[PDB]
């Protein structure tokens, strides 16, 4: 007769991640390329969002 | 762009009085601080004197009961009485306005006191 055993699979190999253009670059060049950092009591905050 | 205006030096003969002046313009957040550097030919900035907003007074045992700081609230300008004059003096100042961010500094006054 006719008897089902098993299965059939394709099992894959490669895996491909896609997102969007990395657009907002944060501001890091504006701290650590900065010409002129502040005072030991004025000490500067910046904050990235 | 914090700009400050010096103004109010010159030639003074010895026991003279000038007027100086910084006044701010730019962002200078409330809680600034206004203070007064001295510079001869061949030394670094020594500190003059200093007003924050508190208006407290704070002035360098070099000139002790000389020179003024008046301030200006509705202007948020400084005047510093130059008066007792005396050869030692003779120094070019600078301002400086500690804020809460990036300092600035000025473009000088020259004052001049010999006989
Ligand atoms: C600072 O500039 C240099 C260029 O020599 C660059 O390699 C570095 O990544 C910069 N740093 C930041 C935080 O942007």
């Amino acid at each position: 007769g006719i008897y089902q055993t098993s299965n059939f699979r394709v099992q894959p190999t490669e895996s491909i991640v896609r997102f969007p253009n990395i657009t907002n670059l944060c501001p890091f060049g504006e701290v650590f390329n900065a010409t002129r950092f502040a005072s030991v009591y004025a000490w500067n905050r910046k904050r990235i969002s | 762009q914090v700009q400050l205006q010096e103004s109010g030096g010159g030639l003074v003969q010895a026991g003279g009085s000038l007027r100086l002046s910084c006044a701010a313009s730019g962002s200078i957040f409330s809680p600034n601080t206004m203070g007064w550097f001295r510079q001869a030919l061949g030394k670094q900035r020594e500190m003059v004197a200093v007003i924050s907003s508190i208006a407290s007074t704070q002035y360098a045992n070099f000139v002790k009961g000389r020179f003024t700081i008046t301030r200006d609230n509705t202007k948020n300008t400084v005047h510093l009485q130059m008066n007792s004059l005396i050869p030692e003096d003779t120094a070019v100042y600078y301002c400086y306005a500690v804020d809460k961010s990036q300092d600035y500094w000025g473009q000088g006054t020259q004052v001049t006191v010999s006989s």
